[PDB]
């Protein structure tokens, strides 16, 4: 499939940017995070970012922690988190999803193996954070072998022999990474990002999206205006299921109001 | 792209996020730098000796051996300024931090030793030392916690997963990928992304090369083996070191056994767990069946990590070392031993080293060897878990 390479086709034929929120499967229960995914899509959503839950996210802050903390409260495990993926596949044909795991529940039962699971419920892209370009070959090459994404990061700190290993390696997106650390909306980029932008293109790179510490619609459409394809934004719409545990539908009202605030920020 | 091979056979590597590949490629030219440098050597030598108190004795230790034909020698580490071992790596990466103009220190604990010795080091060389050690750690160990603080290291508790070491582990990390451009991550043990485990590993070799010129002095010959527990690896790789290309001098790791393998509650991923990728690295690994980092257990709060260093998994892999594992119970044994016949309190986890060299002993008591157990460090720390395990079991 080609669901990343559609979607932008589309976007780019109406001038509008992606949005393209990340949720962690199974938070804060697997009935009510595939009633988040759906009202994220209704709301908007181009695109969909899932963490599948991991006991060590090393590249995520506390507010991305305590949601896979949610998830193994509730017992969520990464088989339950596949049958997910195939029910919202399932529901939603077009859709790009992206995977966020990490490296060993990858390689735990075989590298093919698992891009072979992603191929089979209809996942488009994985992104394994804790793998950096210089130990991704097996991971890459099975992503390949399967018609999966491998998803690369594009560091603030990057230089041209990466932004060009990045642009030949990669596809779907590229990842623009705002800033060092880790995820969260407590933390925004301030760096300029036009340049990494400008020159992954030059190299033929996978569109780029922004991504960490997005949590407003003005960033949404400084994004678009750097010349990136869109934004992803992950704790600000977790921040929005931890705050509303105990009103399941006001959480839901919540994050179609926000979606909906991001996704117009990015047709203009 | 590095200097040196990040991998040791299969295992090892650099499994960190892209953002923090520049500071670990910093750190392995800084490191290389400094092995060619002998200002470097020098300074690192000078504290080492005057400082740390180096070189530490080799312990000839007749009582515990009497009736036999087994002949062993504790490398006394428990000696060493702090207590134990890890002050030794500690004052080379603290060197390396100044090397690289870094003033901040960032370091992860669980027993507290290496945090202690992270602190001191930071103390006397001028940077700002933080500690993460999980929160259940933090409860645990109130006085390590607390010599920390006296040296002026900030301690962190961490309050992710299962607020343990590995959380630590995964925080300073976290930390370090967003502030490498200060700080130094001043990692504890012989394990994690390249180039720690070389890096730890050049910075502890001098056990083995001091063990090996003492016996060579006292004894004429090299050991039949040298046995050190496996923590991280650490220790064990100080020891091993100098002696790898001596074949016939026997490497010996000592995995804690827990309650017992069988069990399922110990911390012997080497021989009893599952290749994975966690901490930056690809090694044995306690882990669920699906893939869950899970939760070690050892009565040494040293040795109780769901993984090892990939030097370890490679030397055991080609048979150049071989691992064991060594109960609760075996090693409360051998610390008694200690204790009542060499009037010398081990540290817990190297009384799992002290007791499977016990047992070669035992095991076969004509059989002429010379063993050299790697006594990592003092049990000072460990007195009131055996008061109350001693009392508990009614011998009060
Ligand atoms: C006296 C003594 N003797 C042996 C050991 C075992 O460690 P080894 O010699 O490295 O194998 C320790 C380990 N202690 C730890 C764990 N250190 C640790 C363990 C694993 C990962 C990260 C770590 O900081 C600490 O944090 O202090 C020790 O204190
Ligand atoms: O909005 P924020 O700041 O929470 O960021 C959302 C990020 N969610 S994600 O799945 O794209 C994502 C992408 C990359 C990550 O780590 C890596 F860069 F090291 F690979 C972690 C999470
Ligand atoms: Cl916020
Ligand atoms: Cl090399
Ligand atoms: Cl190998
Ligand atoms: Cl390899
Ligand atoms: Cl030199
Ligand atoms: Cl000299
Ligand atoms: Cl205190
Ligand atoms: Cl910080
Ligand atoms: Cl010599
Ligand atoms: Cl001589
Ligand atoms: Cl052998
Ligand atoms: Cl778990
Ligand atoms: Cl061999
Ligand atoms: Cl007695
Ligand atoms: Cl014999
Ligand atoms: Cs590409
Ligand atoms: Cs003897
Ligand atoms: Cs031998
Ligand atoms: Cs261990």
């Amino acid at each position: 499939m080609e669901r990343y390479e559609n979607l932008f086709a589309q976007l780019n034929d109406r001038r509008e940017g992606a949005f393209v929120p990340f949720v962690t499967l199974g938070d804060p229960g697997i009935e009510q995070s595939l009633k988040i995914i759906d009202t994220l899509i209704d709301a908007g959503a181009d695109a969909l970012e899932l963490g599948v839950p991991f006991s060590d996210p090393l590249a995520d802050g506390p507010t991305i922690q305590n949601a896979n903390l949610r998830a193994f409260a509730a017992g969520v495990t990464p088989a339950q988190c596949f049958e997910m993926l195939a029910l919202i596949r399932e529901k939603h044909p077009t859709i790009p999803i992206g995977l966020l795991m990490y490296a060993n529940l990858v390689f735990n039962n075989g590298i093919d193996a698992f891009y072979a699971r992603c191929e089979q419920v209809g996942v488009d892209s994985v992104l394994v954070a804790d793998v950096p370009v210089e130990e991704s070959a097996p991971f890459r090459q099975a992503a390949l072998r399967h018609n999966i994404a491998p998803i690369f990061i594009c560091p603030p700190n990057a230089d041209d022999d990466l932004l060009r290993q990045v642009a030949s390696y990669g596809r779907g997106y590229t990842y623009l990474l705002s800033r060092s650390g880790v995820t969260g909306a407590e933390n925004r980029g301030a760096l300029p990002l036009h340049h990494l932008i400008e020159k992954l293109k030059e190299y033929h790179a996978a569109p780029a999206l922004q991504g960490f510490g997005i949590s407003s619609p003005e960033q949404v459409s400084a994004a678009v205006r750097a010349g990136a394809a869109g934004a992803i934004s992950g704790s600000a719409i977790v921040k929005i299921i931890e705050k509303n545990l105990a009103s399941p539908k006001q959480m839901l009202a919540e994050l179609r109001s926000f979606v909906s605030a991001m996704k117009a920020a990015s047709r203009a | 792209t590095t200097l040196l091979n990040p991998y040791f056979g299969e295992f090892g590597g650099m499994y960190v996020p892209q953002i923090l590949m520049p500071a670990l490629n910093q750190l392995e030219e800084a490191f290389v730098s400094a092995q060619k440098d002998p200002e470097f050597q020098a300074q690192f030598a000078d504290l080492l000796k005057n400082y740390a108190g180096r070189p530490t004795a080799l312990t000839k230790c007749q009582n515990i051996t009497a009736g036999t034909r087994t002949t062993l020698y504790l490398k006394r580490e428990d000696l060493l300024h702090g207590g134990a071992h890890k002050t030794n790596q500690v004052l080379g990466q603290a060197l390396l931090a100044k090397r690289m103009g870094k003033s901040e220190i960032i370091a992860e604990t669980g027993a507290g030793q290496h945090g202690v010795a992270s602190a001191l080091a930071s103390a006397l060389l001028g940077l700002k030392c933080r500690i993460y050690m999980g929160a259940k750690d933090v409860e645990r160990q109130s006085p390590n916690v607390f010599r920390m603080r006296l040296m002026g290291a900030e301690v962190i508790p961490v309050h992710s997963g299962s607020a343990t070491l590995k959380d630590a582990c995964n925080e300073a990390l976290r930390d370090w990928s967003g502030s490498y451009e200060t700080a130094h991550y001043m990692l504890g043990t012989a394990a994690g992304p390249h180039p720690y485990p070389t890096i730890v590993r050049e910075f502890q070799r001098m056990i083995g090369e001091e063990t090996k010129a003492q016996i060579l002095d006292k004894e004429g010959r090299l050991p039949d083996a040298v046995i050190a527990c496996v923590g991280g690896g650490s220790n064990a790789i100080g020891m091993f070191a100098d002696f790898i290309n001596d074949t016939s001098v026997g490497l010996i790791g000592v995995e804690p056994g827990g309650h017992g393998i069988e069990t399922g509650e110990h911390g012997a991923p080497l021989k009893h767990g599952r290749v994975g990728i966690y901490f930056g690295m690809k090694a044995p690994m306690m882990q669920t069946a699906d893939g869950q980092i899970e939760e070690s257990y050892s009565i040494s709060a040293g040795l109780d990590f769901p993984s090892v260093g990939p030097q370890h998994a490679y030397l055991n892999s080609i048979g150049r070392a071989d691992y064991v594992s060594i109960t609760d119970d075996e090693a409360l044994e051998a610390f008694k031993t200690l204790c009542r016949h060499e009037g010398i309190i081990p540290a817990l986890e190297s009384s799992h080293a002290l007791a499977h060299a016990l047992k070669m002993m035992r095991e076969q008591p004509e059989k002429e060897q010379l063993l050299v157990v790697n006594l990592a460090g003092r049990g000072d720390k460990d007195i009131f878990t055996v008061h109350d395990i001693l009392k508990a079991r009614g011998e009060i």
